[PDB]
């Protein structure tokens, strides 16, 4: 032990310590003595006369002034390796699932630097997940970065637990789920949704996922560092082993928002609407360690809460640059029963390109989006003129556009407890062919209720015969 | 920078900044028990209708209050490290708080052998046979090689007891115990 | 205050973006049309399917 | 009031004796470090805006000269600085390497090397903080600067020695107007003429690293990284490195201005320098203003964007053109930073995401865009056809409401709905395909003269591609009689009439 | 100030909680152990909805099985005593008061007593849940446990955030609404429902304290005013009253 | 400079300021570098006195006079914004140059329905 300081001022969750002999640098870890639980404080400022300003990682009850504080000599050191699979872990790297300890032979301090310019893999690919809005309109990429926007209650824990089913079971590489401040109820489903589905095995060593869980019943200094315990386990699988990883994080807005809860208690003047003045700096320190270098790859899927459906808020609008692919869920669409809620005219990918996805995939998805923006100019006419005043060409537009809008919906497999339907998984070659024909006119003779919640286009004519027999 | 000796009071404010820079500087070279004898002689020449006429005057000059006290602090008795300290306070603008520092250095130097006295608060005063016990049974508590001190203040609103405060202890035995009979009226 | 980039303007399809009593007068008007074409079309299906077999 | 350097260790030595052990005229110890801002006791001779150099190898920059300490911003991480670390002086305002040994290399905001080829071989330097030219050493702009986009070159033109603001929402095509501005210059930059060359600089402020890496590979394969410097303060850095990065790139492009050459710089984007300054002010406790920006933030983008000048014959004949990029938030061009930079520059190009999905790409709004110089910064042939074109695409905008439900209108109003939708179909253009200037004078001559009214609107974007490949190969001698003469004479105005009509016959098959 | 239980000692929501309202039980059902938010304006039905629920469990509490009961708790924050002494009357003719507790911090109390009230009422709920039984708790309301934190922590010289609220109003409500668990059956299997009430200004749901507590609860019940006045009483917006259905423990016949 | 041809010579001076908003915007930058707490929408507290001590020195004394002609920028099309509200309290006229009257071919481009004068 070195520099056994002493506590002087516990104001909120911001403890200040005073060292007799040895001042520790910024970003270290400190160990408060005499407590039956492990409370870890991380150094953040140097004040003068050998006092530092730390931040606790637990509850600050029972902190009497004049209490000793040890020092470890480094930032927080978590376990890492291959034996961290099928486990749930704390922010300071501890078990929280009551299975015993993590027996690894390698530790990684959670503060590292972004890899340089000359370690940047440049190649793009495609990735097929099975969904007719992802694979048609905002396609993924093997190694890219993927963000799931949208408000509260629009479908982000479902769309992120369906892609865990689709991709992260038919995958050779590994996956990590980091829970940065969400409901502890929802962190009990996914622990049990994947014990029966074989992704976690509680007796042998063939699990393929690792879990990091610090939830919204936690003090707001520990809800800023489970975003970094995630991509330290998800970097040993990319750098050290030459493997391929998948990164699942829900929710990453609670990393930013838990930095605004201790800004003024640290001693800063608050910026615009209430955020800390280091928004785009502490964020970009983290969102550059999630990259694919020339030693491995990372495919990252992060859920991004938009507060009060306000996309121009500074916490989401500074995240639109750290990402290759955006899938923006709206709420005015999921009120029409359409599920997945994904906005067709607001999602966007980089590889939507006539030289990677082909010049048939490209001509389709730029005619779906062009007929849906043609719809909205007619909806302002219908509100005054009524439907039976329009011409015969514009009536053909609204009918196909409502056929396309209903065909973008698809029953997921995880809606087998909510809706009672059966799940689909559409291949890419059928997705392009089905949408190509509704634009042509080869299904102009059907009712719209056939197209709601089907898979391939051949199931959308096997419904229009059952509706006509039961008539 | 360097590390410094910890004063056993550790007060705060504009006093305890300068009143610890003096304790740390004089504890080097073992100039501790001497310097209190010199700080009590500037503690008399400060109260003078020519010295205090310009030790707190704003409008004399920024500079001439430095040469006038440096000539004054050296010639009469002493040239220790206090002659730099009076030159340090005057160079900064803290001449107004000069009686504060010596009242702060005195309470910091007193605890090096002192007690922070108790306060017996009972009634009209008592005889010798009941006081020399309380000036000796109050020594049985501390037991650290020390020579105790005390204050007395008379209060009659306490009807029938005495309160005493050894430091921050407050063993209260008085006529508060009429208010503690609320439990008879409290169901 | 519309003949200036500084003065604010409107989008396309904003009437149903508000949620007023014109956004409701239009969301229901479309269901009162495309529910009754859904049984002109539905009735004709038995015949159309037969016709495919015929030719 | 206590004062920052009144701590219990500063006063403690002055009671002992005189400070002979440390000199304090040249080196000063650190009082308190936190969040990239240091406080230093000493350094009496430090000039304002002077680099210092800490004990752990990092650098600094002096910004607050205060009566008892100095507050210096730190480049790099802060886990290397501590309390009690000696600071020294260099003795100058910060300087950056500058030459022609930068061309084809990728540099950061301090002039170092990151692409891993090798160290820069330049023999010159320059201070980042110099001044603009005055009223006298300039002249009015007269030089075309060509982008290769039929909209930017014919509706909102740029000249050499002009600022032009690329403003628009997210995901709109901002970074791509300014990446075939670069690629278009390879026509002139391999030939033999010297007063038509150009040397481009790209500044990336706060982007992620692997969008720059996808840009050195876009430009190598299109063969335009033998005259392009890339300056890159990316997001993982410290905040002052992103503050210097447009001054560091505007001194690299002034050596090409003082020597009779030409250049072009692209700040991408200037709405992340202004947030990098704001983080630095409000930790130095400078008083805020509207949206917590400091008071001197119009002074950031005014002394930078006025160094772009067009000098005159007695000073060399140089130039510098600047295209700054600014991202709004949902069409709000009335926030604080988007209203400084509209007032400074000489026009804006406004891209919307409604037009991006209705099938118009590049997604330029023509109504909400302007260039203040305009028709003087064009060639004499593009001036000839766009004066009939900008007017007639303006008459279409007034009757653009009638087109949705209209057939019972007047034949004049049914004409403006006809001609205006052919000219909109001409201005579509695929990504990474810049055009030569006299080729665009061929395509635009077909639409505005009357040789496209008898066609179908999905056959316009086919006819243009078939008209160009016929005139490149079988008429190459007449696409060098405009590139030399400049003005369309009547001897060429009568010859293109015998090409378009003698191609409009044998097309529809 | 105790701590919410984690990931191992919970289970999913198996049981129903019957309110006796017919727009609630059929269309927006509420399981046992699920945080449901009653939100709306003033004088629309937010207190009456949560008092028909107190009355309606009378039929199970005089029955025979110990696993269909539901012991209740009402927390009155910022309310005058001529409403809380009148609600004990309505709860005592129907003999509802023999199975509830009323923790009361009126508007006359010290501002550190309106802050401490839901953390004290929730800790009597966890005598039941940590010993086997099933509890229910109503916070009426939680927009008055926030202005008792804004005042109490401005006079301690703590710097204001948005609308002069402190930094951790989200941490104030979140460390409360996560004790409402549903334990597994190797601990006792008890549950603790919660029904926080929230008053909003002019029916705007995008305010600061509403949106911070919409995103802690599983489902909501949106009470309006134009439903109340046109005639739909209880004025529940059944279009918007979404609910994560609680493993769909509605019941088999319903 | 404009007063020597009023005081010391006695003539009818003119004076053009381009423009009266950048005078106002620069006063708010000085006042916020010192530390003064801002007014309504973000301007300086001394907004009307600072305009007062400049605009009151333009009068018609007994020797001569100073006239003034000042261009005004109206931010966000808001004619009740604090900076053009305070400037309109001093004006005795307006002149409006509009884009449409230039199209008719009429020079100077003056809109005779939206240009006012208080001494009418
Ligand atoms: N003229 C065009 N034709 C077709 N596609 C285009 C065109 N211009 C841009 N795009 C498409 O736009 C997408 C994004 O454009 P880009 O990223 O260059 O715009 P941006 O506004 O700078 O976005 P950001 O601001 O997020 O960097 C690209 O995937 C590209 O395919
Ligand atoms: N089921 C019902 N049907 C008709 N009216 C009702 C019903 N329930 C309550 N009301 C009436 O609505 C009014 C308001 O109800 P309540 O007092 O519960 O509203 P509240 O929003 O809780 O009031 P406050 O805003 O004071 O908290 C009362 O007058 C009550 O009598
Ligand atoms: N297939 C589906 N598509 C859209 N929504 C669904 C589907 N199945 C269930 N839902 C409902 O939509 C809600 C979405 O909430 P959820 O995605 O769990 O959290 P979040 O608030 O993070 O979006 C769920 O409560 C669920 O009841
Ligand atoms: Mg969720
Ligand atoms: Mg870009
Ligand atoms: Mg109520």
């Amino acid at each position: 032990g070195a520099a056994t300081g002493r506590i002087v001022a516990v104001i909120g969750a911001v403890v200040d310590v005073q060292f007799d002999e040895g001042l520790p640098p910024i970003l270290n870890a400190l160990e408060v003595q005499g407590r039956e639980t492990r409370l870890v404080l991380e150094v953040a400022q140097h004040l003068g006369e050998s006092t530092v300003r730390t931040i606790a990682m637990d509850g600050t009850e029972g902190l009497v002034r004049g209490q000793k504080v040890l020092d470890s000599g480094a930032p927080i050191k978590i376990p890492v390796g291959p034996e961290t699979l099928g486990r749930i872990m704390n922010v300071i790297g501890e078990p929280i699932d009551e299975r015993g300890p993590i027996k690894t032979k390698q530790f990684a301090a959670i503060h590292a630097e972004a890899p340089e310019f000359m370690e940047m893999s440049v190649e793009q690919e495609i990735l097929v997940t099975g969904i007719k809005v992802v694979d048609l309109l905002a396609p993924y990429a093997k190694g890219g970065k993927i963000g799931l926007f949208g408000g509260a209650g629009v479908g982000k824990t479902v769309l992120i637990m369906e892609l865990i089913n689709n991709v992260a079971k038919a995958h050779g590489g590994y996956s990590v789920f980091a829970g940065v401040g969400e409901r502890t109820r929802e962190g009990n489903d996914l622990y049990h949704e994947m014990i029966e589905s074989g992704v976690i095995n509680l007796k042998d060593a063939t699990s393929k996922v690792a879990l990091v869980y610090g939830q919204m019943n936690e003090p707001p200094g520990a809800r800023a560092r489970v975003a970094l315990t995630g991509l330290t386990v998800a970097e040993y699988f990319r750098d050290q082993e030459g493997q391929d990883v998948l990164l699942f994080i829900d929710n990453i807005f609670r990393f930013t928002q838990a930095g605004s809860e201790v800004s003024a208690l640290l001693g800063r003047i608050p910026s615009a609407v209430g955020y800390q003045p280091t928004l785009a700096t502490d964020m970009g320190t983290m969102q550059e360690r999630i990259t694919t270098t020339k030693k491995g790859s990372i495919t990252s899927v992060q859920a991004i809460y938009v507060p009060a459906d306000d996309l121009t808020d500074p916490a989401p609008a500074t995240t639109f640059a750290h990402l290759d692919a955006t899938t923006v869920l709206s709420r005015a669409i999921a009120e029409l029963g359409i599920y997945p809620a994904v906005d067709p005219l607001d999602s966007t990918s980089r590889i939507m390109d006539p030289n990677i996805v082909g010049s048939e995939h490209y001509d389709v998805a730029r005619g779906v989006q062009k007929i849906l923006q043609d719809y909205k100019s007619l909806q302002d006419i219908i509100a005054i003129l009524g439907m039976d005043e329009l011409s015969e060409e514009d009536k053909l537009t609204v009918s196909r556009a409502r056929k396309i809008q209903r065909f973008l919906s698809q029953p997921f497999q995880v809606a087998e407890v909510f809706t009672g339907h059966l799940g689909k998984l559409v291949p890419l070659k059928e997705t392009i062919k089905g949408f190509q024909q509704i634009l042509a006119g080869e299904y102009d003779h059907l009712p719209e209720q056939a197209f709601y919640m089907v898979g391939p286009i051949e199931e959308a004519v096997a419904k229009a015969d059952k509706l006509a027999e039961e008539h | 920078f360097a590390k410094l000796v910890r004063p056993p009071v550790q007060i705060y404010g504009i006093e305890g900044r300068y009143a610890t820079a003096l304790y740390s500087a004089a504890s080097k070279q073992n100039k501790l028990e001497q310097v209190e004898k010199e700080l009590l002689r500037v503690a008399q020449i400060l109260k003078e209708p020519k010295v205090a006429a310009s030790i707190m005057n704003p409008y004399v000059k920024r500079s001439v209050k430095v040469k006038s006290l440096s000539d004054m602090t050296a010639k009469e008795k002493f040239s220790p490290l206090t002659s730099n300290l009076i030159n340090l306070l005057a160079e900064n603008g803290r001449l107004s708080s000069t009686p504060g520092v010596i009242s702060a250095f005195s309470t910091m130097m007193s605890v090096h052998r002192g007690e922070v006295p108790c306060s017996v608060t009972t009634a009209s005063p008592l005889d010798e046979a009941t006081l020399t016990e309380l000036k000796t049974v109050l020594k049985s508590f501390l037991s650290k090689g020390q020579i105790l001190k005390l204050e007395v203040k008379v209060d009659p609103s306490i009807m029938g007891g005495m309160i005493v405060r050894i430091g921050e202890k407050y063993v209260d035995m008085s006529a508060k115990t009429k208010i503690q009979k609320l439990s008879r009226a409290m169901r | 205050s519309s003949d200036t980039p500084e003065g604010v303007r409107s989008g396309a399809g904003a009437v149903r973006d508000a949620g007023g009593a014109f956004g409701k007068k239009e969301q229901a008007d479309e269901e009162r049309y495309f529910r009754a074409r859904a049984r002109e079309q539905l009735a004709a299906l038995k015949k159309h399917h037969e016709n495919e077999i015929s030719h | 009031k206590t004062g920052t350097a009144e701590v219990s260790s500063i006063l403690e030595e002055r009671i002992l004796g005189a400070d002979t052990s440390v000199d304090l005229e040249e080196t000063g110890r650190v009082l308190s470090i936190g969040d990239g801002i240091a406080r230093v006791h000493g350094l009496r001779n430090v000039q304002a805006e002077e680099m210092v150099e800490f004990s752990s190898g990092l650098k600094g920059m002096s910004l607050n000269l205060e009566p008892d300490n100095v507050g210096v911003v730190v480049f790099g991480n802060d886990k290397l600085i501590k309390e009690g670390d000696i600071v020294k002086r260099t003795g100058a305002i910060v300087d950056v390497p500058v030459g022609e040994e930068l061309l084809g290399r990728v540099v950061d905001a301090l002039g170092n090397a990151i692409d891993g080829k090798g160290p820069i071989g330049s023999k010159t330097r320059r201070r980042v903080g110099l001044k603009a030219p005055g009223i006298i050493p300039r002249i009015s702009v007269r030089e075309p600067m060509q982008t290769g986009i039929k909209a930017v070159d014919s509706l909102v033109p740029i000249g050499r020695g002009q600022r032009e603001l690329i403003i628009g929402d997210r995901q709109t095509g901002k970074t791509s107007i300014a990446i075939d501005t670069i690629i278009n210059q390879k026509r002139f930059n391999d030939g033999t003429d010297e007063k038509k060359k150009l040397y481009c600089i790209y500044v990336a402020i706060g982007q992620k690293r692997s969008t720059v890496a996808q840009l050195v590979k876009r430009l190598t394969d299109a063969d335009a990284m033998k005259y392009t410097i890339v300056v890159s303060a990316t997001a993982s850095d410290a905040a002052p490195l992103q503050y210097l990065a447009p001054y560091s790139g505007c001194s690299m492009g002034e050596y090409f201005r003082d020597n009779g050459k030409h250049a072009l710089i692209i700040y991408d984007d200037l709405s992340k320098q202004a947030v990098a300054y704001r983080q630095m002010s409000l930790l130095l406790r400078r008083p805020p203003g509207r949206e917590a920006y400091p008071g001197d933030v119009f002074y950031l983008h005014s002394r930078l964007l006025e160094r772009a000048a067009k000098m005159n014959d007695a000073f060399g004949g140089g130039s510098l053109t600047a295209l700054p990029v600014i991202e709004t938030q949902a069409g709000d061009v009335s926030a604080y930073i988007p209203t400084n930079v509209i007032s400074i520059t000489d026009g804006q190009i406004f891209l919307e995401t409604e037009l991006f999905y209705k099938g118009i790409r590049p997604a330029i709004n023509v109504g909400l865009s302007v260039s203040r110089v305009g028709s003087a910064a064009q060639t004499r042939a593009m001036k000839q056809v766009a004066g009939t074109m900008k007017l007639e695409l303006a008459q279409y905008r007034e009757v653009a409401a009638f087109a949705q439900f209209g057939s019972d209108l007047d034949a004049a109003t049914q004409q403006l709905l006809s001609r205006g939708v052919r000219l909109t179909e001409l201005l579509k253009q695929g990504q990474y395909a810049p055009m030569a200037i006299e080729e665009q004078v061929a395509v635009i001559y077909a639409g505005v003269r009357g040789y496209l009214d008898k066609l179908e609107p999905s056959k316009i974007t086919k006819f243009e591609n078939a008209f160009l490949s016929h005139v490149i190969s079988q008429h190459q001698a007449l696409l060098g009689k405009i590139r030399a003469d400049g003005k369309i004479s009547e001897e060429t105005d009568a010859k293109l009439k015998e090409i378009v009509t003698n191609f409009l016959a044998g097309f529809e098959a």
